[PDB]
């Protein structure tokens, strides 16, 4: 395996790239190659801290570095025309940045926010200021430090600076918050426990049915007994929120009955009342091994979700569904617009966002495309709602704190957002403000599924870029 | 090779002489061997081993010499490497007969399907494409002056390039003149578009836009004056509007394709100029402008072929001037622009491209589109189990020596050895290409060569290789350092919709496209999940095509009104005043509404109001078609409704079906069994015939009964003998039109089921290509008149491909009502005679129907009993149509019994009073035995007491005996069944014989029922626990029947229709009557009972279909089948079917489909019991 | 729970960089636990409180149970010279698997240079490379040379 670390990655890059190739005139080619090495090391190290660093593990291999080196060679040669030295303002910075962002490295990148992160890294590194003696490769390093650019102009000086890099590396070198290391370490520890458990289970093979009976009974008391349906009437068929809540209630009730019947059949098999059919024995094996049954899994869930966590989430979701069902029975129109629903609990929260959009459109006689989303995180308990302002609870702001609806970068892993109050307003053509920042709202901690994009306001002089580098995002559920 | 064509003798002298001598020797040896075919005798031939070795040596020399000759010819004309060995030999042999060359021009050139020569083929005047576009040369190529084919085909290619370059120069001059005249006049614009080919028109537009933007940026440099860029954008929008109007007005197909190409180009130009204005570009040197493809045309260049220079960022290409014909341009989204940037950077860096991503992202499409943008011959090599290595080296040499491109579609489809070898060859070629980029090599005189075919191939710098790969993967490691991978994702449906709406004539295409696509996503999300729903790109294409058709129809309608009046005509104004949103919403309704379940139509209207606020859709009923439908329904004994009446829903459904037929050639009729879809489309066909005057023909085909090979034909593995399948035979017949059948409406109704296997060859036919490709090579085009139609019950296993390609008409069960079925039964009873006031038995039928009318009503005894029966439990899944068919058959037997009574007492016929009593009693008897017939005695008693509670018929006065135990005699009075069971005395010789049947209440009852249903020739089916007297009761009934031959057929799990077909060919003869081929038993006068012992048992297909059950369904519904050895309808004359299946709850018993159970009455023969066993034994 | 509430110094440990080194006494036992018992109890405490230090606490547990230098050899660079000189049979191939994006050929070339052993570098991906590798194996299996297959 390759020795992890920014210093090791940059040493490998400089060893791979020929010394003559770096030495070739103009002199700025050495610093350009150093910038390429630093950028490649930074992204390849951020790959480890996924999904915080990169939403998915892209293959930022040596082919990308070779393409980047060829691009830099060609463009620098064309600009210099054989001159021994060229001004740092003459280098085609725009061409280099665009090519690295859309062709060399952005070709593999498909996520819009990963592309945004790549653009921020490129705009921060590849600039005229990189040739200033006070350029900071990374800021707030190791709690309090800055990685200054090497002032040398030759490959020897750059490699020496690479070698004298401190051993003590932190994710703040890459741009991530320092707690990304803690998240990675606890993920690795949980993985090690799972691997050990797999080993012990194989040794345990060389009773189980009674323990499975206890587990099935416990899950049976965990899951609520039933979920009542909604009442489809002519008045409320027009209501988009109410249609969405019928769909949610029906799907949840169907899954509830399926899982309850499966648990009852497992209990009967354990007691000896029933034999093991093909599906029954497959389900029993999954329950014993702790693997989420595919038949049970019908709504998107975090990868690797265990059966116990899944039934706990199921119980909470059906409690929410029962609450909204009671609200609908009391009244299917006003309560469904003034209900504070948990976006994590809903099976398809993007459908809830679409339904709120449709409700506002019907209320204001507006087209769907003419609606823009605004978020007002209010702290007052049971805050009153506007004509078009909805209410969503349970949103988790990961990597920042929201005070007075303003974002400040925080070292905490996540902070809860009470009553985010998604509101829908008429879309305008005003330009995007500098202080506003677009935060993706991912479904879960995996960040593989995206629901919508909010536009929070950075506070004080927080750098919007710093936000993108830190990978701030909102999560529907923890 | 030699004796096949007489020309190669002159082409290859000496070699022909050598082979002539060798053939003499070989034929002498083979004559010797024919004399003594023993292996030992053959071995003992004097010096036979030496003779064979000498023959092998000499033959090899000639074959090699021939290979050297063909290599020399291919090196003479480098494009020859794309045709095969025998194709090239044919080409060179038939040099004089140029009519034999036109089939290879498609292989040799990109878009030159054929060439145009002089009257006597002395000189070549130009070239032609597959689409008919013609490229007359500036200087004709003379075959007489250059007789050698490799000497005048080179001139043809060079003249093609030079003619295209000069035409491009003139076209660019004309476009510059257009630009100098500010506003573009549509007449002159259309004149120019007609004058120049599609490729050069698009090139001229791109060159003009590039020069305009360069001048605008140069003027605006060093200031904030955005007026030049704003003027460029305004001019582009004005040109787009002019093209929209022109494509809306009537055009020839070629000019329509040119307008669509120009619209696709101008939409991209508008988007790019908007991006530039938004980015506030100052000077032309900025990379936000340099990263866009720019076309520079220099009139000062001496070389015409090197006048056009396509640059984009670092890369700087030149147009290859290869005639590409009229090929559909790809909509250039920003994603495809980034893809172009990556591949152009790779090409400049001398690295072959390699896009990757999920299938359906247009990887090879984007590669081909870029290659055509640069004017290069792009050769797509498919890799899915059709690849080869023998010709691939030849094609590689051709690419290197002609400068063409090569795209490997799904390169991972190759096996390991094939992939390794092809990767080695590609690596050699790409290393040769990268040898061009070095500075040390003298680029002025650099003949870079590669090692191909164990030879030196001078690689032209223009060639490129694109290795498209599909993850699930990794690029080969040997060439991983030579290729730059690119990820491709789903394209912009918004931009595709903009381009298509603009090409349909919608001026406000931007807003409509930004509305319709989110509406389709809204439908796909909010609407319920059904198997027949398609809201994809093909559905959007169909909706927009329908919108264009509706807009053109409104244009023509207003034109006709204003022509009838004295007002002048201005189609421009007429188009301007039409509501585009209303047209689009009307088309969306006319397309989506037919396919929607009854619970989804209000949801669709709510979504449609959400996306298109303040827009309403009003369906315009077609009065002429409504009247024709009413006439056909009256003549077919079917109820017709005008909306909210009995039959209103069904009439609405058939009208929607007609609309779907008009919009799409290939369509489906999904819906639950017994919904009315076959009646709907047959009535529609008859009414369309009556109204339009064009006769309608229905080729009902069952696709599941006949295997895929027999359905689509199969070429023989030897001699390549092609056999025509059912579908291919029908298509060939309609194409030939021997009896003038191309002037008729032919509907290829694929009545059956859709599964992912039998529709694979049908996907291309249902596509816009409308072509049936065959492994033989014949390409069967779909005629415009023919419509492929499906009558599938459900699309549970249907593929998304067919679902998207076929227009859907959902036929819910509530469409056809029990009131409709009762009215149909009564109408057929009162009109259609049973024996054949036409006849006294017809008069009896009319009296019986008059008596039964109060019961066949909306809230009558039959309806209430049917609801209660549905509430009850049954052995098979109860269906309304099975119940009603059984009841109607029983009532037909009742009136037949009345006729028999009249015949028995001719002096005193059936009095009206006793007829009333008898029919009133037999109605209750038939209701009981049709609803509770397939149910246990408990549910039979429940239904009996329910009838007793809810009836007005006097019924038996029994204290406890169920009404099912009473038999209605000819006289209306009831009679118990227990009076018909005699205490017989069995002879000691037949104590337990396989024919003796002790008379029991169950036997006297089921035998009577079987007699009625077998006399009606219904496909009666018996159910019950194994051991119940199913076969015993059936054989006793057939013994009661005078002339009824029986053929027992025991079905197993694996009994394909082959067992039934062998039974047919054993017991029946394929007599050919004047009406048609008729299947009939060898014996005369006796009906054949194809008694199937275990009808549930046959195992379902991989997609839940029973093949033999579908076969029996076809032969009991349409009254025949198709002979696969002759492809002709084989009507069944005297074949009748009976089943004796076990209950579906028993293991291995697959439940029968409702489409089959609809025709077959089901009886539940249960175990005798204790008292019955005591009596019998 | 009671000990956590009563312990004032709990917060400093809980919010420390390396809590596993100084996990406080938070469990009750009748008789003083063995060192392995202390290690396992501190492993449970670390897993419950600071699961991000679970890897370090497992390292400390394994060091207590098997010796401190148990994993120390793994930190050292590969001693491929000794591992090839002894403990590997000649007919046993050396499957030097590398994670994608890495090459292990340099280590073998350096080892062959260090031991002054003739090495035959061959790329298996080549179709002719198949037969070349077969011939090289046939020759070296008796000549006593090393064969490289890539
Ligand atoms: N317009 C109509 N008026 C009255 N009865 C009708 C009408 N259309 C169909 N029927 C009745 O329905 C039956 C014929 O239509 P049916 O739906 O059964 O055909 P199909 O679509 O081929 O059936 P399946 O879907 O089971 O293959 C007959 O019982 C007929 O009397
Ligand atoms: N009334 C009866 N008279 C004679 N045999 C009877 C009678 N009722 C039942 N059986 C017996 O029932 C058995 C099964 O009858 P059969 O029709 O062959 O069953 P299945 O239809 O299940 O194959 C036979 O042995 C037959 O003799
Ligand atoms: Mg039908």
């Amino acid at each position: 395996e390759p020795p992890p670390g920014v210093k090791a990655n940059m040493l490998r890059t400089f060893s791979s790239i020929p010394v003559s190739r770096i030495c070739k005139s103009p002199n700025e080619r050495a610093r350009l190659y150093f910038l390429l090495a630093w950028f490649h090391a930074i992204i390849q190290e951020r790959l480890r801290y996924a999904p915080l660093g990169w939403s998915k593990k892209y293959e930022f291999g040596e082919s990308d570095l070779r393409s980047a080196c060829d691009t830099v060679d060609t463009w620098l040669d064309d600009t210099a025309k054989g001159r021994q030295n060229i001004s740092p303002d003459k280098i085609p910075w725009s061409a280099l940045k665009t090519l690295m962002a859309q062709s060399i490295y952005g070709g593999r990148v498909d996520n819009e926010f990963d592309q945004r992160l790549l653009n921020t890294f490129l705009e921060r590194l590849f600039t005229t200021r990189s040739f200033d003696s006070e350029f900071k490769l990374a800021c707030k390093v190791d709690g309090h430090k800055d990685i200054q650019m090497p002032d040398g102009i030759r490959r020897e000086e750059f490699v020496q600076w690479v070698e004298l890099l401190p051993d003590t590396q932190t994710p703040s070198w890459l741009g991530l918050p320092n707690n990304a290391e803690r998240v990675l370490l606890t993920t690795q520890g949980v993985d090690m426990i799972s691997k050990m458990l797999k080993m012990q289970m194989l040794e345990d093979e060389d009773a189980w049915m009674r323990t499975l009976h206890t587990t099935a009974s416990n899950w049976l008391h965990l899951i609520p007994q039933t979920l009542s349906h909604l009442k489809r009437t002519v008045e409320n068929i027009k209501d988009p929120l109410f249609r969405f809540f019928e769909r949610e209630v029906k799907m949840g009730a169907k899954l509830l009955q399926d899982v309850r019947q499966d648990l009852a059949d497992v209990v009967q098999v354990c007691e000896g009342k029933k034999k093991q059919t093909n599906y029954l024995r497959t389900l029993i094996n999954e329950l014993v091994k702790g693997i989420l049954p595919r038949s049970w899994s019908h709504y998107t869930v975090p990868a690797g979700m265990t059966v116990i966590q899944w039934v706990s989430d199921f119980s909470e979701r059906i409690k929410q569904l029962q609450n909204i069902s009671l609200a609908a029975a009391s009244g299917g129109a006003k309560e469904l617009k003034n209900i504070h629903v948990c976006l994590g609990g809903l099976f398809v929260p993007e459908a809830y966002i679409t339904a709120t959009r449709q409700y506002v459109a019907q209320a204001n006689s507006w087209s769907l495309e003419e609606l823009c989303l605004e978020v007002n995180v209010t702290t007052s308990q049971g805050a009153t709602l506007d004509a078009c302002s909805f209410g969503v609870t349970g949103l988790k702001l990961q990597g920042a704190t929201c005070n007075n609806n303003k974002l400040s970068l925080s070292n905490a892993i996540s902070t809860a957002l009470p009553l985010t109050q998604l509101r829908w307003v008429k879309q305008t053509n005003t330009e995007k403000k500098a202080s506003v920042v677009t935060l993706p709202v991912y479904l879960n901690f995996t960040r593989a599924d995206l629901i919508f994009t909010v536009d929070f306001e950075i506070a004080t002089k927080e750098d919007p870029r710093s936000f993108y580098e830190r990978g701030v995002a909102v999560l529907c559920t923890e | 090779i030699f004796t096949g064509s007489a020309d190669i003798k002159h082409l290859l002298p000496v070699e022909t002489q050598r082979f002539q001598s060798i053939s003499t020797e070989f034929l002498a040896l083979m004559k010797k061997v024919s004399k003594s075919p023993l292996v030992m005798d053959v071995l003992n031939i004097q010096g036979v081993q030496r003779s064979l070795e000498r023959l092998a040596d000499l033959l090899g020399k000639i074959q090699k010499a021939l290979g050297e000759y063909l290599e020399r010819e291919r090196s003479s004309f480098p494009r020859f490497y794309f045709v095969g060995d025998e194709d090239l030999l044919e080409i060179i042999g038939n040099s004089k007969n140029v009519a034999k060359l036109q089939k290879h021009f498609k292989k040799m050139f990109a878009g030159v399907s054929s060439i145009i020569l002089n009257e006597d083929n002395s000189v070549v005047l130009g070239i032609s494409s597959r689409e008919g576009e013609e490229v007359m040369f500036k200087t004709p190529v003379s075959i007489t002056e250059h007789p050698k084919i490799n000497e005048w085909l080179t001139l043809v290619e060079k003249e093609m390039r030079v003619t295209l370059a000069k035409l491009l120069a003139e076209s660019v001059t004309e476009v510059e003149i257009f630009g100098k005249a500010t506003s573009i006049d549509p007449n002159t614009y259309i004149t120019w578009i007609d004058k120049y080919q599609a490729q050069l028109v698009v090139l001229s537009a791109q060159i003009a836009w590039s020069e305009n933007v360069e001048t605008a940026l140069s003027s605006m440099g060093g200031g904030g004056d955005a007026a030049p860029l704003h003027s460029v954008l305004s001019n582009v929008e004005v040109t787009l509007n002019v093209l929209a109007d022109s494509v809306l007005m009537e055009q020839p197909p070629l000019r329509r394709r040119k307008l669509e190409h120009l619209i696709t180009e101008l939409v991209h130009q508008r988007d790019v100029t908007r991006s530039l204005i938004k980015s506030k570009i100052d000077n032309a040197k900025s990379f936000e402008w340099l990263s866009q493809m720019r076309f520079y045309f220099d009139p000062k260049q001496t070389d015409v072929l090197q006048q056009l220079s396509i640059q984009m960022a670092n890369a700087k290409f030149n147009y290859g001037f290869e005639y590409l014909g009229v090929q559909d341009k790809l909509v250039q989204t920003p994603l495809t622009d980034r893809c172009y940037l990556t591949m152009t950077q790779a090409l400049e860096a001398r690295l072959g491209g390699s896009p990757f991503g999920p299938a359906g992202t247009g990887k090879t499409e984007s590669v081909k589109a870029l290659g055509h943008q640069l004017g290069r011959f792009v050769l797509v090599f498919n890799c899915d189990e059709t690849f080869d290595f023998q010709a691939m080296g030849r094609i590689f040499v051709g690419l290197c020596q002609v400068g063409a491109w090569g795209c490997f579609d799904e390169f991972n489809r190759l096996e390991e050895r094939m992939l390794s070898a092809v990767s080695q060859q590609v690596q050699c070629i790409q290393e040769a290409l990268r040898e061009h980029s070095n500075p040390n090599y003298d680029k002025t005189s650099a003949p870079i060569t590669c090692e191909l075919l164990n030879k030196q191939v001078k690689v032209s710098p223009d060639m490129a290789i694109f290795i498209t790969m599909n993850p699930g993967s990794n690029l080969p490691d040997n060439l991983k350092k030579l290729f730059r991978s690119l990820a491709m994702t789903k394209p912009d449906r918004q931009l595709i919709a903009q381009v298509m709406l603009y090409s349909q004539g919608f001026r406000t295409a931007e807003v409509l496209a930004n509305k319709i696509v989110p509406f389709f996503k809204l439908c796909d999300e909010q609407l319920s999940s059904q198997s027949h729903y398609d809201f994809g790109l093909r559905a959007l294409k169909s909706v927009l095509v329908s919108a264009g058709n509706v807009k053109r129809e409104r244009i023509q309608k207003i034109k006709r009104e204003k022509e009838e009046r004295g007002e002048a005509v201005d189609e421009g104004e007429i188009a301007e005043n039409l509501p585009e949103q209303e047209i689009l919403i009307q088309s969306v309704c006319e397309t989506m509404v037919p396919k929607l379940v009854a619970e989804d139509i209000p949801l669709l209207f709510s979504l449609l109001s959400d996306v298109f606020p303040g827009v309403q859709y009003h369906r315009g009923e077609m009065t002429a078609l409504r009247e024709e439908l009413k006439k056909v329904c009256q003549e077919m004994y079917l109820t017709y409704g005008d909306g909210e009446e009995v039959g209103g829903m069904w009439v609405e459904k058939v009208l929607q079906l007609y609309q779907i037929t008009q919009i799409n050639h290939g369509l489906m009729m999904v819906g639950p069994s017994g919904s009315g879809k076959s009646m709907a489309w047959r009535v529609l066909l008859k009414a369309l015939e009556r109204l339009e005057g064009v006769e309608g023909v229905a080729h009902i085909i069952d696709p599941k009964a006949i295997s895929k090979d027999h359905l689509y034909g199969t070429l023989d593995p030897n001699t390549r003998e092609w056999t025509d399948g059912l579908f291919t035979h029908v298509l060939r017949k309609i194409i030939d039109s021997v009896r003038g059948e191309l002037q008729k409406r032919q509907w290829i109704v694929f009545d059956g089921d859709v599964d992912p296997e039998w529709v694979e060859n049908l996907n291309s036919v249902l596509d816009d290509n409308k072509l049936l490709t065959l492994p033989n090579g014949e390409r069967l085009s779909l005629p415009p008149n023919v419509r492929i139609m499906f009558e599938v019950q459900d699309l549970k296993y249907a593929t998304l491909a067919t679902v998207s390609r076929c227009g859907m008409v959902w036929f819910s069960e509530d469409v056809l009502s029990t009131d409709m079925i009762f009215n149909n039964f009564l109408a057929r009873l009162r009109s259609i005679p049973l024996d054949e006031a036409a006849s006294p038995m017809l008069q009896i039928q009319r009296d019986a129907a008059t008596i039964m009318q109060p019961y066949f009503t909306s809230n009558g005894l039959v309806t209430k009993a049917l609801e209660h029966a549905f509430q009850l439990e049954h052995i098979m899944d109860l269906t309304r149509l099975r119940c009603l068919g059984s009841l109607f058959s029983m009532l037909h037997q009742a009136c037949r019994n009345v006729a028999q009574y009249n015949a028995n007492h001719p002096d005193f016929p059936m009095q009206i009073e006793q007829l009333e009593r008898y029919i009133q009693r037999y109605l209750v008897y038939a209701i009981l035995w049709s609803l509770s017939g397939d149910s246990r005695l408990k549910m039979r008693a429940e239904l009996g007491e329910y009838i007793r509670r809810i009836t007005t018929v006097p019924l038996p006065t029994a204290p406890n005996i169920p009404i099912i135990d009473y038999e209605v005699s000819i006289s209306g009075e009831w009679s118990p069944w227990q009076a018909k069971v005699p205490q017989i005395e069995v002879e000691t010789h037949k104590v337990a014989a396989p024919d003796v049947v002790v008379p029991t209440l169950d036997t006297v009852r089921h035998e009577a029922l079987l007699y009625t249903w077998l006399a009606e020739h219904k496909p009666l089916v018996l159910c019950g626990p194994p051991g119940s007297g199913k076969t015993m009761t059936l054989f006793s009934a057939l013994r009661a029947l005078p002339d009824m031959e029986v053929v027992g057929l025991n079905f197993s799990s694996a009994t394909t229709p082959e067992l039934l077909l062998k039974t047919f060919d054993h017991y029946c003869e394929y007599r050919r009557t004047p009406n048609g081929v008729v299947l009939a038993p060898v014996q005369l006068g006796k009906w054949l009972v194809l008694f199937c012992d275990e009808i549930n048992l046959p195992d379902m297909d991989k997609y839940g279909t029973q093949r033999v059950i579908s076969f029996i369904r076809q032969m009991v519904e349409h009254g025949g089948f198709y002979r696969t050895s002759d492809q002709t309808w084989v009507k069944l004359e005297r074949i009748q079917f009976v089943g004796a299946c076990n209950p579906p709850t028993d293991p291995g018993r697959k439940p029968l489909s409702h489409r089959f159970l609809r025709h077959v009455p089901v009886v539940y023969v249960d175990y005798p019991g204790p008292a019955s066993l005591t009596q019998i034994y | 729970i009671a000990k956590v509430q009563a312990d004032e110094q709990f917060g400093i440990w809980l919010d420390s960089s390396s809590p596993e080194q100084t996990v406080p006494y938070l469990w009750s036992e009748e008789t003083p636990a063995t060192p392995i018992g202390q290690a396992i109890h501190r492993l449970l405490l670390i897993q419950a409180f600071r699961p991000d230090r679970l890897l370090a606490m497992a390292h400390m547990f394994v060091s207590t149970n098997l010796g401190e230098s148990f994993m120390s050899i793994m930190e050292q660079p590969l001693d491929l010279t000794h591992i090839v000189g002894t403990e590997v049979k000649p007919n046993t191939p050396v499957l030097m698997c590398s994670v994608p994006g890495y090459d292990a050929s340099g280590h073998v070339e350096d080892l062959a240079a260090e031991q002054n052993t003739q090495i035959t570098s061959i790329a298996i991906g080549s179709a002719e490379g198949f037969n070349q590798a077969d011939k090289a194996i046939n020759t070296a299996v008796k000549s006593g040379r090393w064969v490289m297959l890539k």
